[PDB]
RNA sequence: AAGCUUGAGUCUCGUAGAGGGGGGUAGAAUUCCAGGUGUAGCGGUGAAAUGCGUAGAGAUCUGGAGGAAUACCGGUGGCGAAGGCGGCCCCCUGGACGAAGACUGACGCUCAGGUGCGAAAGCGUGGGGAGCAAACAGGAUUAGAUACCCUGGUAGUCCACGCCGUAAACGAUGUCGACUUGGAGGUUGUGCCCUUGAGGCGUGGCUUCCGGAGCUAACGCGUUAAGUCGACCGCCUGGGGA
């Protein structure tokens, strides 16, 4: 699914001084990476039905932590989508 | 690197044939460099059903932690190999070290 | 249910045991179940009828 | 995969185009190739022995290599490649000496696989080893009959054998029919299927394709006259008369198999 | 989703009536402590008190005269689905005056007939017997 | 009444003949957890166990054959 | 404009699970193929007949070949949004739930349209085909028997990627959030107190039955409401026609 370290390494890159663990940039940036990881299983899986619908919901909560972001501040949501590569 | 329970039989009349091949398995998972945890072997015991129609086996017993690549060797040379008639390949958690 | 005869016991007793064993497998109730097939629906509101009449 | 075209001109409109991206496209490979002479369905006295044959696109003849007798080197997959004289795929393989050869394209295989031939090599579709070696029960493809002479079964796009029996000297290959044959556990067979499954999905679509694919029409004996055919003949439509060859032999079920040789090592003829 | 929270304190409340509580526990506002300072004033309570720094808690002691609930009907008029607002002479008397309606006017948080005799209209929250 | 439960134990081993003999009949068929008195996902584990035996051959199938 | 944690989230350890998808494999049993032993019937029903069987069936032992489903465990057991999902084992993976804690700071709820999932049967190419079994055939039964019953038996049931998009898809109870005397339990965890022993203290999540207040047309539901409120939708407005 996801590595604990992976997850420490993508805090320390994302997290403000790494004492933060649940700030919702991270939070965006973790659905991502898990949903990259997942992207190859899903071309492969292409039935696999009850996973895919966790990752939507996923997808959908990331989209909703954007829209929280972008109408809070507008500079900060650019970046991030700077370096993950999100499109919009 | 993962926790793998490994329990398969040999053919009654292979069991001469199996030390080189145990030497052969632990060589296999330190060339990974895996870890070996136990190994029993419980040697020539009547089994409680025929299996086609071979009425005693040789019980070999090892536990390991390894990555995937050489649990999925492992299991090929078992396909191939007729004198290993049947592996039970099992998923294990923490360090499980003891035998009987 | 293999079942042996010993030495110093009649054959009435071995019967009775091997009556014993029988009902102890539920090998006939099985055949019984197993004589027509069964729709898993009917099987599962069996299953409530029993667990209903299991409360009293 | 399977491609449905849009329905343009009435000809392309059923058209299934079997399109394969992983083909290598532009120029097969030199010295494995060679001629290949249309003859017409006409033998040695020029007469038509084979009816329904002739013509398309000139096609040009693969050395493809179904003996396989370099043993225990590494073959590795240079490219694969279309070939039109037979309805499988072709794989330009490199050896690790040095040396390209043709061979029947496996169904998990793509460019840069790594297969052995010989009494060594390991299980993987593609390498070719003695059925003596082989595990009972596998699928298999390119299988020679008599040691050493050249792969004769399972050379179709798709196809495979499945391994049934294990009886010393020879074994037990359930063919692709389903007629169970005994062959020799020497001669050597490639593991795996054939690597254009999809082949069987292929609509030719009009005419002209199966012109092109070599195939003259097929007149039906009900319309040929009393003279050219048992079937002819007859005011409008008529038939009253059992369904024979332009010969006269039965064929609605009439067997003809008498080969009365290999009969011993067939073990249960086809359901 | 926790949409209306004096109706939620008002349910809570004919909760505690109904079920003959001596004391309800409920999360707090100002506004919410301002209603209940009213209802102390009409008389239906016995006394209101707000707990909580984090967390306020407002804490709310009920009265039940001669074995019988006091607040026997406890409703909202204006609601988060319709929001019903009333001018000063448009206000109503709930029960032909034995019995009040919670006003939010604009001069304090108060009594119907507190609002008509100031001369200020508002929104009506709820109705109280 | 549990054993299981008064041992103390995280998982329940195919290794021990001795232990799962004792919860299955002569004929070779598994012992209700009502019966018995155990836990439920005890008796899960001991079921598996039991289900392992048998693909190794250690406990019979059926006892006929 | 500026802030808060309880709502809603994410992080640390875990928790069990028929949660999925993909790949392997185990057993029994049926069918069939082959052979060995064997002889007069087998099979079926309420009773029979069709059937199968003097060619040797059924019976039965051995050897196989296969296709499918997983006895026993298995329990108003569990998990899933539902549809559903039970041999076992691996890979990929979703989610739930919890415990101490850490942090984000309303990120919340519902949802017209919209999108996805959606038992069965069916449909589509390709497979696969043991049983079962529409249709179909024969036998019965029958006043008749297009049925119920028997012997058989194709599609289908099984996979592969698609379509279909309906079920009494039913807890006949929309979804979420809040509150209100209880019990018997079961299930699934977990933290303290000397665990002085399976256990004790309580104390959180999850599901089942009885039932108080209440409610309703009653039946009944009943802290998982059909109760007391709020939000939001969806839908009804006599039956038939439809
Ligand atoms: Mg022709
Ligand atoms: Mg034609
Ligand atoms: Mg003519
Ligand atoms: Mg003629
Ligand atoms: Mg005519
Ligand atoms: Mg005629
Ligand atoms: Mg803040
Ligand atoms: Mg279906
Ligand atoms: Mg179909
Ligand atoms: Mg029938
Ligand atoms: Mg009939
Ligand atoms: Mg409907
Ligand atoms: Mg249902
Ligand atoms: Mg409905
Ligand atoms: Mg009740």
């Amino acid at each position: 699914s996801l590595s604990t370290e992976a997850t420490a390494k993508i805090v320390s890159e994302f997290g403000r001084d790494a004492n933060d663990t649940g700030s919702t940039e991270v939070q965006v940036a973790l659905l991502t990476a898990q949903i990259n990881h997942l992207q190859g299983h899903f071309a492969e899986h292409k039935k696999d039905h009850h996973s895919r619908r966790g990752l939507l919901r996923m997808v959908s909560q990331r989209r909703k932590l954007l829209d929280y972001l972008k109408r809070k501040d507008v500079a900060r949501y650019t970046q991030l989508i700077e370096r993950l590569g999100l499109r919009r | 690197m993962r926790h793998y329970e490994i329990v398969f039989m040999v053919h009654p009349d292979q069991s001469e044939q199996v030390p080189g091949m145990i030497e052969r398995y632990t060589a296999a998972i330190t060339g990974a460099e895996g870890k070996i945890h136990r190994l029993e072997d419980w040697g020539r015991r009547q089994l409680a059903y025929p299996i086609n129609k071979l009425h005693k086996a040789h019980y070999v017993l090892m536990n390991v932690e390894a990555p995937q690549e050489v649990i999925d060797e492992l299991e090929t040379t078992f396909r191939f190999n007729d004198a290993v008639i049947r592996s039970m390949v099992m998923r294990t958690k923490h360090a499980v070290t003891e035998a009987s | 249910p293999v079942i042996k005869v010993r030495e110093n016991e009649p054959f009435d007793v071995a019967l009775r045991r091997f009556k014993r064993s029988c009902e102890k497998a539920g090998v006939l109730a099985e055949v019984r179940r197993r004589e027509f097939y069964e729709k898993p629906t009917t099987e599962r509101k069996r299953a409530k009828a029993s667990a209903v009449k299991r409360h009293a | 995969a399977v491609v449905k075209c849009k329905p343009t001109s009435p000809g392309r409109r059923h058209v299934v185009k079997v399109v394969n991206p992983e083909l290598h496209k532009g120029k097969p490979f030199a010295p494995l190739l060679e001629k290949n002479s249309k003859s017409g369905g006409r033998n040695n006295n020029g007469r038509i022995t084979t009816r329904h044959i002739g013509g398309g696109h000139k096609q040009a003849y693969r050395i493809v290599d179904f003996k396989r007798n370099k043993d225990g080197i590494p073959a590795v997959v240079e490219r694969l490649e279309y070939d039109p004289n037979r309805s499988a795929n072709i794989a330009l393989v490199l050896y690790k000496d040095g040396e390209r050869r043709y061979i029947l394209a496996p169904k998990g295989l793509k460019a840069g696989d790594q297969i052995q031939s010989g009494v060594d090599a390991a299980i993987k579709p593609g390498n070719t080893l003695p059925m003596r070696n082989i595990p009972v029960g596998s699928t298999v493809h390119n299988v020679e009959m008599k040691p050493g002479k050249g792969g004769q079964l399972a050379r179709s796009a798709g196809t495979y054998v499945q391994i049934v029996a294990r009886d010393g000297a020879y074994v037990t290959l359930r063919l692709r029919s389903g007629e169970m044959r005994k062959v020799e556990a020497d001669c050597r067979a490639t593991l795996g299927e054939v690597g254009n499954a999809e082949h069987m999905l292929r609509v030719l679509g009009k005419a002209g394709a199966a012109r092109w694919r070599g195939v003259r029409p097929t007149v039906r004996g009900t319309a040929m006259n009393p003279v050219d055919h048992p079937h002819g003949g007859g005011e409008g439509r008529n038939f009253g008369k059992h369904p024979v060859t332009p010969w006269g032999v039965q064929t609605k079920g009439k067997k003809t198999r008498s080969n009365k040789r290999t009969d011993k090592f067939i073990v249960r003829r086809r359901s | 989703s926790m949409q209306d929270p004096i109706a939620d304190m008002l349910t809570r409340i004919r909760n505690g009536q109904a079920a003959n509580k001596a004391a309800v526990t409920m999360p707090s506002s100002k506004l919410k402590v301002a209603i209940a300072n009213v209802l102390k004033e009409e008389g239906f309570i016995e006394d209101f008190k707000v707990e909580g720094d984090t967390k306020p808690e407002l804490e709310l002691t009920l009265k039940y005269f001669q074995g019988k609930a006091v607040v026997e009907s406890i409703q909202r008029v204006s609601r988060p689905g319709l929001r019903i607002y009333k001018r000063k002479d448009e206000l109503p008397k709930v029960m032909a005056g034995l019995g009040i309606a919670v006003v939010s006017t604009s001069k304090g948080v108060m009594t119907d007939r507190a609002a008509r005799q100031a001369g200020l209209g508002g929104e009506i929250i709820c109705y109280v017997a | 009444f549990c054993r299981f439960t008064e041992e103390g134990v995280q998982e329940i081993d195919y290794k021990d003949i001795a232990t799962l003999k004792n919860y299955i009949t002569e004929s070779g068929k598994i012992v209700p957890s009502r019966i018995t008195g155990t836990r439920a996902k005890y008796q899960r584990q001991l079921a598996r166990a039991i289900k392992r035996a048998r693909y190794l051959s250690l406990l019979p199938y059926t006892d006929r054959h």
